[PDB]
RNA sequence: GCGAUAACGAACGAGACCUUAACCUACUAAAUAGUGCUGCUAGCAUUUGCUGGUAUAGUCACUUCUUAGAGGGACUAUCGAUUUCAAGUCGAUGGAAGUUUGAGGCAAUAACAGGUCUGUGAUGCCCUUAGACGUUCUGGGCCGCACGCGCGCUACACUGACGGAGCCAGCGAGUAUAAGCCUUGGCCGAGAGGUCUGGGAAAUCUUGUGAAACUCCGUCGUGCUGGGGAUAGAGCAUUGUAAUUGUUGCUCUUCAACGAGGAAUUCCUAGUAAGCGCAAGUCAUCAGCUUGCGUUGAUUACGUCCCUGCCCUUUGUACACACCG
């Protein structure tokens, strides 16, 4: 038997992921990561400053991994929450698009994913090669 | 001293709103000494509800 | 040819007669069909409210409008479906036949 | 009450 | 073909459809084993069709289950009633059905709801009120 | 990542920019008492002064709050951007400023007397007192 | 409450003083008797009159019944 | 006994549960008994589950709450004040958590521990009220079993809560302490000296 | 507004806790401040340390509750 | 309804009826629904296995899930209790469903000076009708603020806020020479938003509307604190001829009352209450509003006439325009 993206727990092997990126380094980080926030709906930038850009881009791999050709407006959607309006009732607001779609174009720079026919972003046929093996040093322990 | 009685036969609804029920108790030990008294909570028959004091019985509430 | 015949109409029973008919002859004439498929009903809905004017309890009316769709798809000359068309004309259903 | 007062 | 029989479970909207084939004993929800389904504090759920009657009944059959409608609660009632329901369907199809009614009667005995699709859909709303029942409040 | 210990390092009481803050809060939200200075500004300064957020005030040497009055007062210097500024295209030089403590309330009413010079609508509406953006009256806003 | 009505106790017990014979104690078996014997409209109305003749038939091995 | 190999690996521990079901696979209900003849029947301990959840239908009929399990209609009352309806997951969380501090702490059987503080808090005599119409005119009347069970644990949990807000104490070990004093009879807890009064109370009404 | 818990760790609050804590039958976030009179964001350090050095074993991990006892 | 019976036998209303939700491996089919195999194909351990993509020619098979038409199914079925052994009621068992199965639609005989002539090219009469009270244009107002009241939304924190991560519904709507619809995908932009292409008059595309509560890991640590986010300054976009009295959205800063609320008082019995969002209506732009929908999901009765309102009988009446007599 094999191990697949799936048999691993999303929650662990993110920041596992995570974890392997940085220390590799060739993920191109935007100048930016110091300054924003990760939606318009929130309203304080990510607590992890040093290393929330990767930990987002593990969640984005492993979430196009498990789909078809998913665009940059669906990732917004994804990781978009409530936005507190401050005595209007609270609403879903999208999550910043320069942000994942820099990403997308990271992580489709580093090799992992491609932009797929009939739109969307699969991922890419060495992304299947090199995640499968994150999983495999995920459950050794 | 709590004495404890198994109810027997459920009578009726009674008080203003009725949300009190009189009940035939029978007494555990010394199966005699059958007494009716008025319970707040929902009651079937055959419950055992156990008595602070045994020697009083109970009649129609107000 | 891969002939499609879209059926819509407010009442299904005449809907459904004309469905049946033209399978029906669509089965003694030796024609694989396939069908009929039936589309989700659609149900259409306006709530207005009771009041003409704005006094009273606040009560509405609920009216309705249901559209049923169903689609067959035959494989035959175009010249053969359309005449079966015109047998089966009911007043409710209206069809269009698209290739 | 009312009856329209012009000023031109 | 293959020993197959396909069922489904059912919650409020939540409908998980299960695949019964012959084989190891592999057992997924949506590709994934029910070892990881994230409600965790529910994991025990789905793992009680299975400890109630023992894992050795897998042995010779792996599921793999697809849910979806409802939420993540509403998921787990429904695959577990899915799995639980699979079983039942297999035996009566390819063992004897003398074993069938033992699980069943097993099943049953501890919660019905592991075989019996739970009945409860929500009510609709009424004008002169935010819900079902609750009504607007009144001023005099 | 694990308990350390420290003694006499520890300031109870810091003085910045004519303010007095409390050394026991968190770096972080305590430069916030600083009026001028929210929870988004306060973040950014202490990450581009290379300050761990870890840290409460009291930790912090002189050259680390030296090194962060000098960004807050010197933002754009400090690739601090302007949309993420307090007063920014300013009305008589049009440059990108952000003003802070004493000086935030100076130019805010320099703000208000330029609006009740030229007596426009909002600036009188400050003068009575009332709401300015066209909120309703009829019923709130009945306190004082 | 399940308190049949006139238009079905009526009914029900015209069904025994003219086809006792032929009814029986089975309310399936009834239920479908009584499609061919009285023009029931609706489903729910032929079960509902089967479901009481039945009971009065139950009632009647166990005594005579009055009305019938 | 045998440890039964799937091609889905299962852990050895929670297939350790084949030979007992136990909640959350630590707790047993072999060993737990109500040291109560009066309340046996409507605290229910009998049929054993894993978590606390079972989404059953026990407002049907009448007396159908006394069958669900005794946790269960604990994890229940947990769930109030408006923002906490419905959130039972955050309940068996608290539960779960509040039974494994019971268990270090006084070192018993933390099931046990909850049927002897709920025996413990249902006040046995309450004082109706027989007004007529205003006039106060109050009189001593007993008590069902069911009330007396299903008031304790509103009673306890109530308690509970009011000592977690604005404190550190976490509700499930504010619970916990709730819990153990109420089960020690110590007139410290809260619903210990709410079941005290009622029953003070209406020895002053015969 | 008489909490006033101290934050900052000096050698004598450091030591006499390493000499508390073992003898405590159920230690967790309030539990130290509570009876330490630390803060709760140093008791949440002081407890991740102090399991990674064996005097306290871990009844159960969680991020809004940590329950832990001794290891005696 | 049973029953008693100078009544007997009937009608409207109730009930029946209709719509909707829950069951059908039993029929009818489905390339606008889904599945297994099979072509071709990717990743991981090599055991033949586990996850995928592709597939409107594999010119496959099938209808469990999905859709909808014809039916079936529940009648309180069977058995125990109580009852005039009647109508019925309460328990179990079976069952998808045993509160009229849940919820609605329709709804009698009359009646109120109830509200609408501001929905009507529905109307009688009265008023006006060329300096119009008609109609139209420009601008303002309907938002105006010492105050009283009603339907509500946020909250007063730790059963919590943030910060990351997990990531599930259902009801619906959608355009052309327009006067511009739903809008994916790519590219810019911190955001709001902009731009370039494409699909969809629609079970096909938006869309699995990847919604929010919720769950996990962290920071916070009882502090008007990282609760709460009014009020306001400065700046960036969007709709619109036109935004000033900020239409709306976004950024930084400012960060007020509020520390769970007196007398009183509202709604509610199971997928119900409570939370939590989403769609449709209004709509060039604006939803703290309604109409629905689903997600999470309880406590407590299953009783009474104590309060409040209504219905029936008896009773008094100088009322019948009927006590507003
Ligand atoms: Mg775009
Ligand atoms: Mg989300
Ligand atoms: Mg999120
Ligand atoms: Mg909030
Ligand atoms: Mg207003
Ligand atoms: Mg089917
Ligand atoms: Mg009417
Ligand atoms: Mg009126
Ligand atoms: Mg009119
Ligand atoms: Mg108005
Ligand atoms: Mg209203
Ligand atoms: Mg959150
Ligand atoms: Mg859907
Ligand atoms: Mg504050
Ligand atoms: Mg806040
Ligand atoms: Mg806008
Ligand atoms: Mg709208
Ligand atoms: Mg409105
Ligand atoms: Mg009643
Ligand atoms: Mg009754
Ligand atoms: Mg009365
Ligand atoms: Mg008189
Ligand atoms: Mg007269």
């Amino acid at each position: 038997p094999g191990v697949s993206v799936r048999d691993v727990p999303a929650q662990d092997f993110i920041n596992a992921y995570a974890q392997f990126l940085q220390r590799q380094g060739k993920l191109e980080v935007p100048g930016y990561v110091d300054i924003v926030k990760t939606s318009a709906g929130n309203d304080l930038p990510p607590q992890e400053a040093e290393t929330w850009f990767y930990k987002r881009a593990a969640s984005i791999a492993r979430h196009i991994y498990l789909r078809k050709q998913v665009g940059v407006g669906a990732l917004n959607k994804l990781y978009g929450g409530a936005k507190n309006r401050g005595f209007r009732p609270h609403k879903h607001v999208d999550a910043s698009g320069s942000i994942n779609r820099k990403c997308v174009q990271a992580l489709q720079k580093i090799g992992v994913l491609e932009i797929s026919p009939k739109g969307g972003r699969r991922i890419s046929e060495n992304g299947q090669r090199d995640l499968d093996r994150i999983a495999a040093q995920t459950l050794e322990e | 001293p709590v004495t404890l009685a198994k109810v027997i036969k459920v009578l009726g609804r009674t008080g203003s709103r009725g949300g009190v029920t009189q009940v035939r108790v029978e007494f555990l030990e010394d199966a005699s000494r059958t007494i009716v008294r008025n319970v707040k909570g929902p009651v079937r028959e055959n419950d055992i509800l156990c008595l602070m004091e045994s020697e009083r019985e109970a009649r129609r509430l107000r | 040819h891969k002939i499609r015949i879209t059926l819509t109409s407010t009442k299904v029973k005449q809907l459904e007669n004309v469905s049946a008919n033209i399978i029906r002859n669509a089965a003694q004439y030796n024609i694989v069909k396939k069908g009929p498929v039936r589309m989700p009903t659609k149900v259409l809905k306006i709530t207005t409210r009771k009041t003409p004017n704005g006094e009273g309890s606040k009560t509405w009316d609920a009216y309705e409008m249901r559209i049923h769709k169903r689609v067959i798809d035959l494989q035959a000359p175009a010249s053969t479906v359309k005449r079966i068309t015109q047998i089966t004309i009911e007043p409710g259903v209206d069809v269009e036949v698209t290739i | 009450r009312k009856k329209k007062v012009y000023t031109t | 073909s293959t020993q197959s029989v396909q069922t489904f479970g059912k919650k409020k909207t939540a409908t998980a459809v299960a695949h019964v084939k012959a084989g190891k004993g592999l057992i997924k929800i949506n590709g994934s084993p029910i070892t990881l389904v994230q409600p965790e504090i529910l994991r025990f759920k789905v793992y009680e069709p299975l400890t109630l009657v023992g894992l050795d009944k897998f042995q010779g059959i792996d599921i793999r289950v697809k849910v979806t409608g409802g939420g993540h609660v509403s998921q787990v009632y429904a695959i577990r009633q899915a799995i639980a329901k699979g079983l039942v369907a297999y035996h009566q199809k390819y063992v004897d059905e003398a074993s069938k009614n033992e699980l069943k009667k097993i099943f049953a005995s501890y919660d019905k709801t592991l075989l019996v699709a739970d009945s409860r859909r929500m009510e609709p709303k009424k004008f002169g009120g935010r819900g079902a029942r609750a009504r607007f409040q009144k001023s005099y | 990542p694990l308990v350390v210990q420290e003694q006499g390092s520890f300031q109870h009481i810091l003085r910045l920019l004519n303010t007095n803050i409390d050394g026991r809060i968190k770096i972080m939200y305590a430069l916030t008492k600083i009026r001028g200075v929210g929870r988004r500004y306060a973040n950014l300064v202490c990450k581009k002064a290379d300050v761990e957020l870890t840290k409460r005030a009291g930790e912090l040497t002189q050259e680390e709050l030296e090194r962060i009055v000098t960004i807050m007062q010197n933002p754009t210097n400090y690739k601090i951007p302007a949309w993420f500024l307090n007063r920014q295209k300013d009305q008589v030089d049009g440059k990108d400023y952000h003003v802070l403590a004493n000086n935030l309330e100076s130019k805010l009413r320099d703000d208000l007397e330029r609006l009740k010079k030229i007596r426009s609508h909002r600036g009188i509406r400050h003068f009575w007192g009332l709401k300015v953006r066209g909120q309703h009256t009829k019923t709130t806003s009945r306190g004082r | 409450g399940r308190v049949r009505t006139k238009t079905v106790k009526r009914a029900s017990k015209v069904l025994i003083e003219r086809f006792y014979p032929k009814l029986t104690l089975d309310f399936e078996t009834n239920k479908r008797l009584t499609s061919e014997i009285a023009v029931i409209q609706s489903k729910r109305l032929r079960n509902k009159i089967a479901g009481y003749t039945t009971h009065l038939m139950k009632r009647i091995q166990k005594g005579p019944v009055r009305g019938i | 006994l045998q440890v039964v190999e799937l091609a889905t690996t299962i852990p050895l521990d929670v297939q350790e549960a084949q030979r007992e079901v136990k909640l959350f696979n630590k707790w047993s209900f072999e060993d737990v008994e109500v040291k109560d003849v009066s309340l046996v029947d409507y605290i229910q301990i009998r049929n054993p589950v894993f978590v606390s959840h079972t989404a059953g239908k026990y407002a049907s009929k009448r007396f159908r709450k006394a069958q669900c399990p005794i946790v269960e209609r604990l994890t229940n009352s947990l769930m109030m004040n408006g923002r906490n309806n419905g959130k039972k997951l955050k309940a068996v969380r608290i539960v779960k958590h509040a039974l494994e501090i019971i268990h270090v702490l006084t070192e018993q059987n933390p099931i046990q521990v909850v049927v002897d503080a709920i025996v413990n808090s249902g006040a046995r005599e309450d004082s109706t009220r027989i007004g007529s119409s205003g006039t106060v005119r109050r009189q001593a009347v007993d008590v069902s079993p069911l009330r007396r069970v299903n008031q304790a644990i509103a009673l306890l949990t109530i308690g509970a809560r009011e000592a977690s807000f604005r404190n550190i104490k976490t509700i499930a070990e504010c619970l916990a302490e709730e819990l153990i004093n109420a089960a020690k009879g110590s007139s410290t807890s809260y619903a210990i000296k709410k079941k005290d009064e009622l029953e003070r109370v209406a020895k002053s009404n015969r | 507004d008489k909490a006033q818990h101290i934050v900052i760790l000096d050698q004598e609050k450091y030591d006499r806790i390493l000499k508390d804590v073992p003898t405590y039958k159920y230690v967790s976030v309030s539990v130290l401040v509570d009876r330490l009179k630390i803060g709760g964001s140093l008791a949440r350090v002081a407890l991740r340390q102090l399991e990674e050095d064996g005097i306290i074993t871990p009844v159960l991990k969680h991020s809004k509750q940590a329950i832990y006892t001794r290891a005696q």
